[PDB]
């Protein structure tokens, strides 16, 4: 079952790839309509892998060097294994001297493709944690802010070492637990610094004195949180605060950069509010003038957005570049300038959080689950991540789109035609989680052959190295497209697909690609004869890549208008990280049915689907909604009233970006959120115009 | 949205007490004596002068008149509630002492309320009679 | 009395036993009366030259030497509700103006009659007319904004050198147990800056469980961290400031800062200060190297160098102009061990009216005596009264011109003074010229008039009056000469000198007023024959030379010599003439010829010796009074009774190296030297320590470097003094 492959690869692999039979020919290659992509998930958890303690064998060929796979072909007489990509025949080490038929090594069962290796690289670095705070914020909000971040401080390890700087309209730069004195260094929030002025006007395992050891601090840095006041510079009638944010991320980069260069560390930025004076500033002073909407940078009406983005681009730049993480944890009524901070947390692994005030459940859950553990009390966490492609000599990568920066690296696995961030076979990840999802874009240029190897920095210090070595059938001469066509996974592909129309939007018609694509689509693989609507079908294999196409271009990723930038830089940060199934989730949000008539089931993102005896749950991966029609809108009823708040719940945990709870009914404001998901105008138009298109010419 | 406060005798105009901080002060701290100079038992009880960028604010009461500068985009109905709370206050301290003494500014020591009541008024966050000055000068 | 000549060649003993006193104005009885004191104000000529020739041919400086703002012991205090004051050139109505229509009086400055207004009221028994000292109380009209509240902004260096010094905690002890005792009511703020590469602030509130220490790193761009609690209520932050001075001693034990940013910090410190202004004291041990404002290294000078001073820049002299224009002050505590170019630093504190204090090789175990002086000078400048945001003016009648001002401050205008701070001790000069003859008047007057802000924010004018009869004879002029206010006046025209043009130039213009003087008096008149009224000027001219200031072959080194010449510019006439030519007095055999009066108490009056090696005996002790110190001398010789009766010792070896003061032992010896010692130091309010150190060999015999009668290697005796001027007097 072509259905089991899928479900037994991701599971196994954390790869979904767009086809899982690939183009034999020239002639085919050039002709894919939808490109052979991969949804890759480097840290993808699974049954209790086994943690090969040993360095893996490599291949002994300066070129190649690949690692030992299930792939590779032994020969158990003569100690000697020849190389699958480059059939260089390699000998085995001294330590693999025992080696034997009915006792022979992890990595070369089937089932240990994509295996995890432990190696020694001496000492392994401590964990560096720098908050950066913004003081220009309601009382409330930075007490819960306060709170909030005094948490943080008692899950970290005790060996990491941690910074505090906090700002407003001057940058504060703590040199931590100076007794009795308590001391920082000041700088104006208003002229930018480079990492040697930094340095210099600043000055067994290793700590500075403005990152010290949790174990030896926590006390010093516990108490000073606690009496963390807001900026003490008054703000006059119709203005707004002096919020230096654009100098306090840059000193923040600058100081790690130039103190702990290329380790594991997590610079944890807290905003209030836009940035309002400096470099990187985000709108004025005057509260006359509001900040920029889609209306306003369309009309070329906000002067700040490219100065500003290009100021927190060459901060994202510089952080990636020494391999540090950026956090953004805005929480604020107006907006804050996600717009012009992306990039710092998506060339980064860094996070993006986003909410109305740091005094919510929402804030302070989510701010937690930041610091989950897993079943050894270690954060689900890496740093410094390098992912590496292998290549069949007839596969070349065109690029990746996600949480990831080139590190330009030249060889004969680079296509010509990049895509993304292209031209290299080395990514760089600062930061990802069990969730980090790349979308690498192949070319082709019987058995192919593709290797992932992730070198990544640890929890507990220790260095790793993620080896998933995937294998597709190539295409049969005699049976080219139709075994394409078989081998097609029609989410993986929608998703892929989105990832390129996202990519195209956010760096500047997408719709015209897009539905050039789904036109061609529609045409090489359905059925029909020519000029006849009426008789186009699509194969159990295709029927719903028109679905999601329709729900994707109607989306809020696309169709920005109705939004603020932020939330929507926020929600296409999101959506360029996640695996398969949330992405869906995005896309198309999955609706459940409450009723008497029948325990809950999945209905139709159809208005007909809103029925008044029915209580509705959809799960917008943003936001939880319930839905009471008219009638429900009012133990055999409380059953039905808490069927959904009850599968609600469950869900309401595990994602990360906890989604904001909606309890709405008919006639009540919030139930917009339902009637803007749900029902060209229509499906069913859409659909017809694409047949119309479909059955005529090509 | 700014700062210049006196407090002055109506009859003879002897300062009582003030505030003042810079970082000009030379010109409005003049026409400030000059209305102290002109103000008599006929004068509006509560009035607003306007100076261009600049505004006067004043209340009487007692024969005591507290003078208020700000630039005139600081709210009217914010300066005579900081008047309001200076007299009050000082009416209540020394509001029977004044029609005796006759040094100048004999009630210094009252800088320390004017500017911890001051404060209370120019920060957004911690939350009658129009005529151009020049006119009555 | 006299009018005698005197030979100086024959007398050789001319100083007299009983100090000096003031030389009387040859005036009426009733107005002498009422003159001036001249503790507070005086005149090198107290018989004012008629024309500027007749000046000229006495070859003698005619100018006045002012104390205005001296400690009193009564003021009288008028609160008139109108300042009468001539309405020609603002003269104060003074004790010598000519009262005529009983409802009319006539300048005595500039001759304008003025009338009484019907508030003076027998119009001439008024106080104003009573006394010549006099405060008055300043109207709505004599101050430019409200009276600026008591501001005392403290900065120490916490260099490595300067942690090595130890300062730093003596400093903060002072502060401490004087902190209810600083001049100022409810109104009073104080603040607090530390620096070494850096400027460190200290922020001060109530809600926070510690002082915060704010470090700005911009060394070429300097700001203000933080708006409120840098400069803090003392008052209601009492207890927060405490804290931080038991807590700054202990902030810097392990310092590796070698360098300092002077510069940069008092920029920091200005700016603080620029909002109000006040008094801030500057403690700096060290050379200033960092940043703008740095100095570079001189090396010292020795015994052989000849007489080849200015500052080196012009950075902290602007700074001093600027902290004058917002009425900032600014005293300089220099407690350096090597060169530290005092030339350039001391004009933070020249053109700002402040006041350089030196402690040179300070250090708080090797260097006790310096430790102690430190101790009762900041003792004095932190209990002293003070006046802030003040200006003087120095008027004098028709016919009299001020040409030029000594002292520390910024002379604005012609005839006028910015004080940003006003203390009682600052000593001011002022020199002046017949620029139109006084043919007509047989009496001038002079008025001294100091607008200032009490610490109790308070308006206030102190105004004084002299007034001074004019004579048309060289001998008149010379019957008149004060030979102290002529050597004092004649010590702040040498400096200048040297600034100007060389030691050199300085040292043969004092030369050559003595025999200038000397000469023209022999034109008019075999020996060195002077009038009574100048047998002291060679051997104060000579005293001169051998001051610290103008002296050459010895080894001094340099922030010496400038330091001695900032006191020069700095100190009233008494201190000057008390650090020139010192009280000598024999110590270990007094009796009772003593000023008893005193109800309980004796108090001996020996007789003044001369600055001579010839007057001492190592069979005795005896006392030099520097006016700053109290040097005992100890005789090896020395009488065992003085030394188990007075010295608590047996026997003259085991006299204790570094003696900080004597003990106070049941002996009448003992009850009689402390009686003496008290009566000195109770005629000065600066607390003068008193080290017994000078041994026969302690190789601290400064004591005998103030002997300035005997010849050494690099220098003239007294007679050889004398010897060289009838050379030139009838050359
Ligand atoms: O211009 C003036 O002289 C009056 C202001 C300065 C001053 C005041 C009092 C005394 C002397 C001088
Ligand atoms: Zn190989
Ligand atoms: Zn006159």
């Amino acid at each position: 079952t072509y259905l089991e492959f899928i479900q037994q690869n991701e599971e196994r692999d954390g790869v979904r790839f767009s086809w899982n039979v690939w183009p034999s020919s020239r002639l085919e290659a050039t002709r894919m309509v939808v490109p052979v992509a991969a949804l890759f998930t480097p840290l993808k958890e699974r049954p209790d892998l086994p943690p090969i303690q040993y360095e893996p064998v490599l291949c002994s060929r300066t070129t190649c060097r690949a690692v030992l796979n299930p792939l590779c072909q032994v020969d158990y007489r003569a100690k000697l294994w020849a190389c699958n990509f480059c059939y260089q025949r390699n000998q085995f080490p001294p330590s693999y001297a025992g080696i034997s038929e009915l006792n022979q090594p992890a990595e070369l069962l089937p089932q240990f493709s994509s295996i995890e290796y432990v190696v020694l690289r001496g000492p392994q670095m401590p964990l560096i944690f720098l908050y950066v705070v913004d003081t220009c914020m309601e009382d409330e909000d930075l007490q819960a802010l306060k709170e909030s971040m005094q948490m943080s401080l008692s899950l970290l390890p005790p060996t990491a070492l941690v910074g505090l700087i906090t700002f407003g309209r001057m940058v504060q730069v703590h040199e931590l637990g100076c007794e009795g004195i308590s001391k920082s260094y000041v700088f104006r929030g208003t002229k930018d610094l480079s990492a040697k002025q930094l340095q210099e006007m600043l000055g067994p395992p290793p700590s500075n004195r403005f990152l010290q050891p949790v174990q030896k601090i926590d006390m010093n840095l516990t108490d000073l949180l606690g009496e963390l006041q807001r900026d003490p510079w008054p703000v006059p009638q119709g203005k707004r605060p002096l919020r230096s944010s654009g100098v306090a991320l840059s000193i923040a980069v600058g100081l790690l950069e130039c103190t702990f260069p290329n380790t594991g560390a997590r610079i944890m930025m807290f905003i209030g509010g836009p940035a309002t004076q400096g470099p990187g500033m985000v709108v004025g002073d005057e509260l006359k003038t509001p900040i920029r909407s889609w209306h306003d940078i369309d009309k070329d009406n906000a002067k700040y957005v490219k100065k500003g983005t290009k100021h927190f681009e060459a901060l994202a730049n510089r952080a990636a570049t020494t391999g540090h993480v950026i956090d953004i944890y805005a929480c604020a009524l107006d907006q804050t300038g996600l717009l012009e901070m992306k990039c710092c947390p998506n060339l980064t692994g860094g996070y993006m959080v986003m909410g109305d005030s740091f005094n919510t459940s929402l804030f302070k859950q989510t701010f937690q689950r930041v610091f989950t553990k897993d079943m050894h009390g270690q954060f689900k966490m890496g740093f410094g991540g390098t992912l590496e492609i292998k290549t069949s000599r007839e596969i070349k990568i065109s690029g990746a789109i996600g949480p990831c920066v080139s590190l330009n690296s030249k060889g004969p696995c680079v296509s010509e035609n990049e895509i993304g961030t292209g031209g290299t076979c080395q990514w760089k990840i600062c930061g990802l989680s069990p969730t980090t999802t790349l979308a690498i874009y192949f070319e082709v240029v019987g058995r192919g052959a593709i290797q992932f190897v992730t070198q990544y920095q640890h929890s507990s210090g220790q260095r790793r190295i993620r080896v998933t070595t995937i294998a597709r059938n190539w295409a049969d001469a005699q049976t080219q497209i139709q075994n394409i066509a078989a081998s097609f996974d029609q989410e993986a592909a929608a998703i892929l697909m989105a990832r390129l129309a996202i990519y195209r939007a956010e760096t500047e018609d997408v719709l015209r690609w897009l539905d050039r694509q789904l036109i061609r689509l529609c045409q090489k693989f359905g059925e029909y004869h020519k000029d006849d609507p009426s008789s186009f079908r699509f194969s159990e294999t295709f029927s719903l890549y028109p679905q999601f196409m329709f729900h994707l271009r109607r989306s809020s990723f696309l169709q920005v208008f109705n939004n603020s930038p932020d939330e929507s830089s926020y929600y296409r940060h999101h959506f360029m990280r996640q695996d398969l199934t949330q992405s869906l989730i995005m896309i198309q949000p999955i609706l459940y049915a409450y009723s008497f008539s029948g325990p809950p089931e999945p209905v139709l993102l159809d208005s007909s689907s809103i029925l008044a005896d029915r209580i509705l749950l959809m799960d917008t991966f943003f936001q939880i909604l319930i839905y009471h029609g008219e009638t429900i809108a009012q133990e055999n009823f409380r059953h039905l009233l808490q069927a959904p708040v009850d599968d609600a719940q469950e869900i309401l945990h595990s994602r990360f970006p906890m989604p904001r709870y909606i309890d709405t009914e008919h006639g009540g404001s919030q139930a917009r959120f339902l009637l803007s998901k749900v029902n060209d105008v229509s499906l069913q138009v859409f659909m017809d115009h694409l047949k119309k298109l479909a059955v005529s010419s090509a | 949205m700014v700062l210049l406060t006196m407090i002055a005798r109506v009859a003879d105009g002897l300062p009582l007490a003030a505030s003042m901080q810079e970082d000009d002060l030379q010109q409005y701290q003049s026409q400030a004596k000059q209305l102290f100079r002109k103000l008599n038992e006929q004068s509006p009880t509560r009035c607003t002068l306007e100076a261009g960028a600049m505004t006067f604010h004043y209340i009487i009461e007692q024969g005591v008149c507290y003078l208020v500068l700000c630039e005139a985009a600081f709210p009217k109905k914010l300066a005579f509630a900081y008047l309001e709370d200076l007299h009050s206050e000082f009416d209540e301290q020394h509001g029977k002492k004044v029609p005796t003494v006759s040094r100048p500014y004999s009630f210094i020591e009252f800088d320390t309320f004017i500017q911890k009541t001051k404060k209370l008024y120019i920060d957004s966050r911690a939350r009658i009679m129009v005529a151009n000055i020049e006119e009555v000068l | 009395e006299g009018l005698r000549v005197v030979n100086l060649l024959q007398e050789r003993n001319m100083l007299p036993s009983t100090p000096l006193k003031p030389p009387v104005p040859n005036l009426h009885e009733d107005i002498q009366k009422l003159n001036c004191n001249p503790e507070l104000f005086r005149c090198t000529l107290t018989s004012i030259p008629q024309t500027q020739a007749l000046l000229n041919k006495a070859k003698l400086p005619l100018g006045l030497l002012l104390h205005p703002f001296k400690d009193l012991v009564q003021l009288p205090v008028v609160t008139s509700s109108t300042i009468v004051r001539c309405r020609s050139c603002r003269t104060y109505i003074n004790p010598f103006v000519s009262f005529l229509d009983q409802r009319r009086w006539k300048c005595n400055l500039c001759y304008r009659v003025n009338d009484v207004p019907e508030e003076f009221l027998e119009p001439h028994r008024r106080p104003e007319v009573q006394n010549a000292t006099i405060e008055f109380m300043a109207p709505s009209e004599y101050m430019l904004r409200p009276p600026q509240p008591p501001v005392y902004l403290f900065v120490f260096d916490v260099s490595h050198n300067a942690v090595e010094t130890g300062y730093l905690n003596s400093v903060c002890q002072s502060l401490l147990d004087n902190l209810d005792l600083l001049p100022g009511n409810t109104r009073t703020k104080i603040g607090f800056i530390t620096f070494d590469s850096t400027i460190h602030f200290y922020g001060l509130q109530e809600s926070l469980s510690q002082p915060q220490m704010l470090i700005v790193s911009d060394i070429e761009d300097v700001f203000i961290p933080m708006p409120e609690n840098l400069l803090v209520n003392l008052n209601e932050s009492k207890e927060l400031v405490q804290d931080l001075l038991k807590t700054l001693p202990q902030m810097f034990t392990k310092t590796l800062e070698t360098q300092s940013a002077l510069g940069p910090a008092l920029q920091a410190a200005f700016k603080l200060m620029s909002p109000t202004g006040g008094r801030m004291s500057v403690f700096q041990t060290q050379l200033p190297t960092l940043g703008v404002g740095a100095l570079k290294p001189r090396e010292e000078p020795n015994h052989r160098s000849s007489a080849k001073m200015t500052p080196s820049t012009d950075f902290y002299k602007k700074l001093a102009l600027d902290c004058s224009g917002q009425q900032v002050a600014v005293d300089l505590f220099l407690l350096s061990g090597q060169y530290s170019d005092l030339a350039s630093l001391g004009c933070i504190s020249r053109y700002s009216a402040g006041s350089v204090y030196y402690y040179p090789s300070y250090h708080h175990q090797h260097n006790p005596v310096q430790v102690q002086k430190l101790q009762k000078e900041l003792q004095r400048y932190l209990t002293r009264k003070i006046g802030f945001e003040a200006v003087m003016r120095i008027r004098c009648t028709k016919g009299l011109s001020i040409h030029t001002f000594h002292g520390n401050f910024f002379v604005r205008s012609t005839d006028l003074l910015s004080l940003p701070n006003v203390n009682p001790d600052a000593g001011y000069a002022v020199q002046m010229s017949v620029e139109e003859s006084l043919t007509d008047t047989q009496l001038v007057s002079f008025q001294s008039a100091l607008l200032y802000t009490s610490s109790k924010g308070e308006r206030r004018i102190r105004v004084h009056t002299l007034c001074l009869p004019v004579v048309s004879t060289l001998n008149d002029v010379f019957l008149g000469a004060d030979v102290q206010a002529i050597s004092g006046l004649l010590a702040n025209m040498a400096v200048d000198r040297s600034m100007t043009a060389s030691l050199s130039d300085a040292r043969d213009a004092l030369v050559n007023a003595v025999i200038d003087s000397l000469s023209a008096y022999r034109s008019s008149v075999p020996g060195l024959m002077v009038p009574f009224s100048l047998r002291l000027f060679p051997l104060f001219v000579l005293a001169l030379l051998k001051q610290k200031s103008f002296q050459t072959g010895t080894n001094a080194r340099l922030d010496e010599r400038i330091f001695a010449m900032c006191q020069v510019k700095n100190q009233p006439l008494v201190y000057l003439m008390l650090t020139t030519h010192p009280s000598l007095y024999r110590v270990d055999n007094l009796s009772d010829e003593g000023a008893l009066n005193i109800s309980d108490r004796t108090i001996p009056q020996p007789p003044i010796l001369q600055l001579s090696v010839e007057k001492l005996s190592r069979d005795g002790a005896f006392l030099m009074d520097a006016g700053s110190v109290l040097m005992l001398w100890v005789g090896k010789n020395c009488t065992q009774n003085f030394l188990s009766q007075v010295l608590g010792v047996q026997n003259y070896a085991s006299i204790p190296q570094p003696m900080t003061d004597l003990p106070e032992l049941d002996t009448p010896e003992s009850a009689r030297i402390i009686a003496f010692i008290s009566w000195l130091r109770e005629q000065r309010p600066f607390f003068p320590i008193l080290y017994v150190i000078a041994d026969e060999s302690p190789m601290k015999a400064n004591f005998l470097q103030n002997m300035i009668e005997d010849r050494t290697e690099s220098a003239l005796s007294y007679y050889e003094f004398l010897l060289h001027i009838q050379q030139q007097v009838n050359k």
